[PDB]
């Protein structure tokens, strides 16, 4: 039962700076042999899994020599020693010798930018899906960063949990920022009861939080 | 020369009993261990079993997930491992990657199989437009958009004036929602193209032969 702890979840990095992931563990992984067997892979966004080093240290033919594995025992370190637009990835640790054998909860390599506030808008279900009795309010947030974000969806005042179903995309390709689509969906009824539908948004960008809002009428 | 290349991915049902396969070439397939993989649509990769060498008697080993419901199997004569996979579930979705342990870890992966499973049959997706209200949002730009829900199997292409909106678009990855996806498409445009021009958001879901051009309008 050795429990592992890779981190960081996220990493955010501007090119040609330095990163360094951790995996630890809560006992040691060596095995009987004297062998350590912890390995660091890359996999990048549709893309099959690529060795980087294996045995803590050992460097896997083809990877580029800025990459660095080191530790023993309990505490390994993968050092990105000069990160280069191409190692924009997940990044995952693995040890299968010692039970739970698994990967690691990944740390994701990400460019660093300035701070955004998001370009929130509601919108109230067209007349359309209605007539077929649904209701979708969406609120897009798009534009943020961090990617730390926490929507929140008010009804005539009250907050309202059950019914809401996100979506974010990946970095944008092109500004570094993330975008986020949230859709409250209810019955043409339930709808039609209530007249004030609140998109709240709240991130680091501000103490305020962002509220969009629109009155059924 | 060292290929893995896997195959018997595709649609199944909730309940199902897929089978997949991992056939490899240029090495000698009985002094290595093979791992299964696998990573859903989002969530993280993970490490579902393996299987060992010759040496240690090819004993396989699973996850506590697959455990009772996959088992590893191999043909050491033909050099094809396989992945017999039964009780399927939804969150058994995901894509599969074989790999070979050995003196270099796994060293070479597969570039893998996909697998979807779902009670549901082909269905065509609705269409709505959505439009703003008292306020665009934005600086002198408004935000328009396209929700695309109830759709399956995957995917369906979503364009912004066949294509001419290309810029300040944002199509979300869809979502399950009762066996059926459900996607948005966002679309940002100076104040002044809308609504004074025409701002359509094409919808194709080829599964279906579906193609709706919906005009966003006020």
């Amino acid at each position: 039962d050795v429990l592992m702890t890779q981190t960081p979840l996220s990493l955010p990095v501007s090119l040609g700076d330095q990163a360094s992931i951790s995996c630890r563990f809560s006992q040691s992984i060596v095995h009987s042999n004297g062998n350590t067997y912890l390995e660091w892979y890359l996999q990048k966004s549709g893309q099959s899994p690529k060795l980087l080093i294996y045995k803590v240290s050992n460097r896997f033919s083809g990877v580029p020599d800025r990459f660095s594995g080191s530790g023993s025992g309990t505490d390994f370190t993968l050092k990105i020693s000069r990160v280069e637009a191409e190692d924009l990835g997940v990044y995952y640790c693995f040890q299968g010798s010692h039970v739970p054998r698994t990967f690691g909860g990944g740390t994701k390599l990400e460019i660093k930018r300035a701070d955004a506030a998001p370009t929130v808008s509601i919108f109230p279900p067209s007349s359309e899906q209605l007539t077929s009795g649904g209701a979708s309010v969406v609120c897009f947030l798009n534009n943020f960063y961090p990617k730390d974000i926490n929507v929140k969806w008010k009804i005539d005042g009250s907050e309202r949990q059950n019914g809401v179903l996100n979506s974010w995309t990946d970095q944008d390709s092109k500004d570094s920022t993330y975008s986020m689509s949230s859709t409250l969906t209810l019955t043409k009824d339930e709808y039609e009861r209530h007249n004030s539908y609140t998109c709240e948004a709240t991130h680091k960008t501000s103490t305020s939080p962002i509220v969009k809002s629109f009155n059924r009428n | 020369e060292v290929k893995l290349v896997e195959s018997g991915g595709g649609l199944g049902q909730p309940g199902g009993s897929l089978r997949l396969s991992c056939a490899t070439s240029g090495f000698t397939f009985t002094d290595y261990y093979f791992n299964w993989a696998r990573q859903p649509p989002g969530k993280a990769l993970e490490w579902l079993g393996f299987i060992r060498n010759k040496a240690k008697g090819y004993t396989t080993e699973y996850s506590a997930s697959v455990k009772g419901r996959f088992t590893i199997s191999r043909d050491n004569s033909q050099g094809i491992l396989y992945l017999q996979m039964n009780t399927l579930r939804a969150e058994d979705s995901a894509t599969y990657y074989c790999a070979r342990w050995g003196s270099y870890a796994m060293d070479y992966w597969g570039q893998g199989t996909s697998v979807t499973v779902s009670s549901a049959k082909t269905t065509p997706p609705s269409v709505y437009p959505l439009a703003p209200g008292s306020a665009a949002q934005t600086n002198s730009m408004v935000t328009l958009g396209c929700l695309v829900k109830g759709y399956f199997p995957e995917p369906v292409t979503v364009t912004w004036n066949s294509g001419s909106l290309s810029s300040g678009v944002h199509t979300f990855p869809a979502v399950l929602q009762s066996d059926l996806y459900t996607l948005s498409s966002s679309v940002t445009v100076p104040s002044s193209p809308r609504p004074s021009e025409t701002v359509t958001c094409n919808v194709a879901h080829p599964a279906s032969s579906t193609k709706v051009d919906k005009k966003i309008v006020p």
